[PDB]
RNA sequence: GUCGACGUACUUCAUAGGAUCA
RNA sequence: GGAUAGUGGCCUACCAUGGUUUCAACGGGUAACGGGGAAUAAGGGUUCGAUUCCGGAGAGGGAGCCUGAGAAACGGCUACCACAUCCAAGGAAGGCAGCAGGCGCGCAAAUUACCCAAUCCUAAUUCAGGGAGGUAGUGACAAUAAAUAACGAUACAGUUGUAAUUGGAAUGAGUACAAUGUAAAUACCUUAACGAGGAACAAUUGGAGGGCAAGUCUGGUGCCAGCAGCCGCGGUCUCCAAUAGCGUAUAUUGUUGCAGUUAAAAAGCUCGUAGUUGAACUUUGGGCCCGGUU
């Protein structure tokens, strides 16, 4: 039952989709350019300064 | 929602954050899937690089 | 006589008796067939899925009668059209067309109510406790 | 008021408890193979001491033969007799007038009307035999 | 905010501790028993 | 299962060794030896849960490869060494020896002993069969093979082992009037006089056993262990000398001694 | 796995939670004993049924039964021994007859009461509970303890208690601090 | 095709009677 | 006779025609692993048992094997079927129904944690290894105990009720020296020092019943009645039940012992196989002895 739900049309292309948009939003001084800077890293293996 | 993923950040090192967690935040971005919404199906939209 | 056999030996004769005779129920039947699901308000399920068509008594004079908390919602298991209570017609503005409602048993004929509203609780919306989310 | 009643509950009724016979009460106990003493023993999980007054005696004294069975059993040893001091011979109305007196009874009966008088007097556990055994009403212990 | 308890009826203190309520249930029991 | 189990699950563990049931998961599985894997006692449950001598299995490995521990005049390192019924336990350093016998509940008890008791054991002659070359010999209920044995002696007789030697010092029949001990089923550990065998071709012989309170039982003769003339044991006995007693009786007894 | 641990619900709802008789005997005792909820009833009362269903049990065996003998006996001095039955009543037949009240009496909490160390049974629920009241050379905060008949004379104020003769709580000694101040 | 039969599931109609009183 | 570790149509060659079955064979269904057990019941019975132990089978599906005492093994190998990874396109490597952790949707739920310190297991072996196992973390699975106030004074109101009145005594949730605990930690039990008046250190889940307006709707034998009332001219409330737990939805045949004229059900009648059942009778009585109970 929990499988069913409304109906609808995903408009994403089928090849070449487009990056996913990745908002990293808080309070000021949180943290938010260091986890950038820690995510950016591991998956290119370089720093963005 | 009930039960929704939340990662644990302990402090920051060189600016970067712990790699152990950073595998499991980027792991879990890289499987997830979006719902199909009703406004960003419906209209043309733009980040600009 | 009861017209039973009661010798010492005619165990068998009772229990071929017992087995043919027990299909005679029809709680009997429908354990072992499983078919006690039909009659069941979801065919088998606690809480049923639908999609709200429009809302009935939306239009009505009297607030807060029985018309204006009634709505017409699509199962979306088998596609019939039925008919749900809301608890209130304050509950009513979070309900509007084209969300998933889950339905829950009970103007006779409506055997419904809402209980959860685009995956939340009606009653923690009516209680300030959660936003529905679109 | 009685002072053994708190609102509705009867704070004088302890074990060992003392228990009216009403005379249906004895056919049910025998349509039903229950044995008058243990049946009680088992429903309230206490000490017995039945009581038979003489008005339900006469009663079973005037049913004849067929329900003899019910008067050896009336007159077991262990069943205690109690003495009317009243002139009608109906058995009703004699217990009604016994546990309004003293609040220390537990009526045993199955008479619909005796049960319904029985129900508006308060404080007064109402005990009957159904199904297989001895049903207790208003007894907050058990 | 931080204890989202939205809107709730409003409830006697008593409701807080089971212990008091009961106590203050049967000492009303009592003075009610003196006019019986 | 593809081959030999070596692991021993605590509640599949013999019940008379006594074993917490929430110490652990697994117990200790007797390794392959002269006793059966039931009717054992390792000896790492005999230093640890009854002697109290070693806190955790790694102390009792250390005792054992220090080569403190005899069972039957011979060292052994193995914690699950499966000592059992009559075989002897010397502890040097404590200047203890223990003989391992069922006391009255069913579970082996700690019995102490000297040292010239010490000297033998008791075996129940499992088979009497000439061997290659034509040497008569005898295997014992614990497993061991003696050859030339005495003619006279036959199945189900027993025979006192000089452990020294492993030699046969003395045997004695089975028959009516001889004190015998019970090793297995419910009167386990219980000691009486022989009464009669009944004999049954192609089936389980049983024997009726007198105890000295005149009580009865009936046990099959695989059970008996022939330990001496009635009075006369070859061997000291545990406390209560085998008589079982009732539940009321065992009452008594313990609130007069306390 | 590790074996299994036993584990079992000391209370039973009752067959009829709504009978009016029952309601007002449910506040009598609260009242009387300070209990905080029903809970504590169904569990006293789940008990005195297991003792009195044991000993309907052993009064239908024959008597001079072993079993008979040695249950009875056992359950005869395991409620001589608590306190509920007393010295003279050593008989199957008066164990039948005990009652939820006679269990309630025993309570740490109504014992704290009676022997004067408390105003109000709610105050020696709050004593128990605030680590105040030791049995012998012990402390005990439940109420709901059992209290033996060699042990009901051991109650008292506990050694680190203020009311036992150790230093002022935190509050005394706060407020003596002020005045100094 | 607002088709027939059967199976299944539901709805519905049949409850007042004696005594006293005005 | 061959093969097997061995008995055996297990297989081969020649022989006979046998074997099971209305006392239910054969075939079909099984949301069928079996048992110890679990629930209910007064008793008979009825249902559940993947799931802490025992036994059996499997490692995506069939087939076949080396090694070795022990395997038709799959965290050993080989083919085929289906999937699927790398690739320089010539080739190579696959099996989580082990522990973590993902997908199966677009709607969801334990940590890709620490340790071999206890349990025991493996080895050439006291020492190495062990996601077996233990330790801790994480949705109120199921269970035990148990806080959220106690004792006073004053005030107000019709000897009762109400306090954002008031007095000084007590205490743990929490914080924290320390020590104990542990393989190392966390926690528990301890305990210096802090930690309470709205004790705001702010208990919940359901049900029942009111009352109010220059307010709103509807109907009529005037002023009324029903529905109901977060909305009015301006202006930015009471009670009941459970209680650290509470609510909602679905689900939940008679052996003992049923009935068959008139309201379920006696077959149109008779014969008849299986099945069930089937008259009575065979050493009874009498006279002594012994030792047991109450
Ligand atoms: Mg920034
Ligand atoms: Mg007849
Ligand atoms: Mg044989
Ligand atoms: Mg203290
Ligand atoms: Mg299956
Ligand atoms: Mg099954
Ligand atoms: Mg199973
Ligand atoms: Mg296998
Ligand atoms: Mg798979
Ligand atoms: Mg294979
Ligand atoms: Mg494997
Ligand atoms: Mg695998
Ligand atoms: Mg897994
Ligand atoms: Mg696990
Ligand atoms: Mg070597
Ligand atoms: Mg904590
Ligand atoms: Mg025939
Ligand atoms: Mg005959
Ligand atoms: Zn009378």
């Amino acid at each position: 039952e929990r499988k069913l739900h409304v109906p609808m049309v995903d408009r994403t292309p089928e090849d070449d989709p487009p990056p996913f948009i990745v908002a990293v939003v808080g309070p000021p001084g949180t943290g938010k350019t260091t986890l950038i800077r820690s995510l950016v890293r591991r998956m290119t293996k370089s720093t963005l300064n | 929602y009930q039960g929704a993923k939340l990662f644990y950040l302990s402090g920051v090192i060189n600016g970067r954050y712990p790699d152990r967690e950073i595998l499991n935040l980027s792991r879990f971005i890289s499987v997830m899937k979006f719902r199909p919404l009703k406004w960003r199906n419906e209209h043309p939209y733009m980040l600009a690089d | 006589g009861k017209g039973k056999p009661r010798g010492l030996n005619s165990a068998r004769k009772l229990r071929v008796h017992r087995r043919n005779n027990r299909w005679a129920e029809n709680n009997y039947k429908k354990r072992l067939l499983g078919t006690a699901f039909k009659s069941s308000p979801f065919g088998g399920s606690s809480h049923a899925k639908g999609i709200v068509l429009e809302k009935l008594g939306i239009e009505s004079k009297q607030p807060n009668s029985a018309i204006r908390k009634c709505v017409r919602v699509q199962l979306i298991k088998n596609g019939k059209k039925v008919t749900a209570f809301v608890p209130n017609d304050g509950c009513l503005n979070f309900v509007d067309e084209n969300d998933e409602v889950l339905l829950a048993g009970f103007i006779p004929g409506v055997r419904f109510k809402v209980v959860k509203v685009s995956g939340v609780s009606l009653l923690a919306l009516w209680k300030e406790k959660k936003e529905k989310p679109r | 008021v009685s002072s053994a009643l708190f609102f509705q509950y009867n704070q004088a009724i302890k074990p060992p408890y003392q228990v009216l016979i009403d005379t249906n009460f004895i056919n049910f106990s025998i349509q039903k193979k229950v044995d008058i003493v243990r049946g009680m023993m088992d429903c309230l999980l206490a000490k017995c001491n039945p009581l038979i007054t003489d008005c339900v005696m006469a009663e079973l004294e005037k049913l004849g033969p067929k329900y003899r069975i019910a008067l050896k059993l009336a007159r077991d040893p262990r069943i205690k007799r109690l003495s009317c001091s009243h002139k009608g011979t109906y058995a009703d109305d004699c217990l009604v007038h016994r546990v309004l007196q003293h609040k220390c009874y537990i009526v045993a009966t199955n008479d619909a009307g005796l049960k319904q008088r029985i129900r508006k007097i308060p404080g007064i556990p109402l005990m009957s035999v159904g199904g297989h055994a001895y049903v207790i009403e208003k007894l907050p212990d058990v | 905010i931080l204890k989202n308890k939205g809107l709730t009826p409003k409830r006697n203190k008593d409701n807080r501790n089971s212990r008091v309520k009961k106590r203050k249930k049967y000492q009303k029991a009592q003075k009610k028993l003196k006019s019986v | 299962a593809r081959g030999p189990k070596k692991h021993l699950k605590r509640l599949a563990a013999p019940h008379h060794w006594l074993l917490d049931k929430l110490s652990g998961c697994y117990a200790p599985r007797p390794s392959a030896g002269p006793h059966k894997l039931r009717e054992s006692l390792p000896l790492i449950v005999f230093l640890r849960n009854r002697l109290k001598y070693a806190l955790n299995g790694r102390e009792v490995k250390a005792i054992l490869m220090q080569r403190h521990v005899k069972v039957d005049g011979k060292v052994r390192t193995d914690t699950t060494y499966p000592a059992g019924f009559m075989d002897v336990i010397t502890l040097d350093a404590t200047n203890e020896n223990f003989r391992l016998v069922y006391d009255v509940k069913g579970r082996f008890a700690v019995h102490r002993i000297t040292d010239e008791e010490a000297s033998y054991k008791l075996g129940k002659v499992k088979k009497v069969q000439l061997g290659k070359k034509g040497v008569p010999y005898v295997v014992t209920h614990d497993g061991r093979t003696i050859r030339y044995p005495d003619p006279n002696i036959k199945v189900n007789d027993t025979v006192k082992i000089d452990l020294a030697s492993g030699k046969i010092t003395d045997f004695i029949k089975f028959d009516a009037g001889k004190l015998v001990y019970v090793t297995g089923g419910r009167n386990l550990g219980r000691i009486g006089t022989i009464v009669h065998k009944e004999r049954h071709d192609g089936g389980f012989d049983l024997v009726h056993i007198k105890d000295s309170l005149d009580n009865t039982f009936v046990t099959r003769l695989n059970n008996v262990f022939v330990i001496g003339e009635q009075g006369k044991p070859y061997i000291s006995l545990p406390k209560g000398k085998g008589i079982k007693l009732s539940i009321a009786e065992e009452r008594d007894r313990r609130r007069a001694q306390q | 796995p590790r074996a299994p641990r036993t584990y079992s619900k000391t209370y039973s709802t009752p067959k009829r939670p709504y009978e009016s008789s029952r309601l007002d005997a449910e506040l009598k005792l609260a009242g009387e004993f300070g209990l905080k909820n029903k809970k504590e009833i169904y569990r006293i009362s789940f008990q005195l049924s297991k003792i009195r269903r044991a000993a309907r049990d052993l009064l239908t065996r024959d008597e001079k039964d072993p079993k008979r003998l040695f249950e009875g006996n056992a359950l005869i001095r395991r409620l001589v021994r608590v306190g509920v039955l007393s010295e003279d009543k050593k008989k199957l037949d008066y164990v039948l007859a005990l009652k939820v009240e006679d269990f309630l009496e025993r309570r740490l909490q109504t014992q704290v009461y009676k022997l004067g160390l408390a105003k109000s049974v709610h105050h020696a629920r709050v004593l128990i509970t605030q680590r105040h009241i030791a049995v012998g050379k012990q402390i005990v905060n439940i109420p709901s303890f059992m209290v033996r008949l060699d042990s009901e004379k051991h109650i008292d104020f506990a050694p680190t208690s203020p009311f036992g003769g150790a230093r002022p709580g935190r509050v005394a000694r706060r407020n003596a601090a002020r005045k100094a101040e």
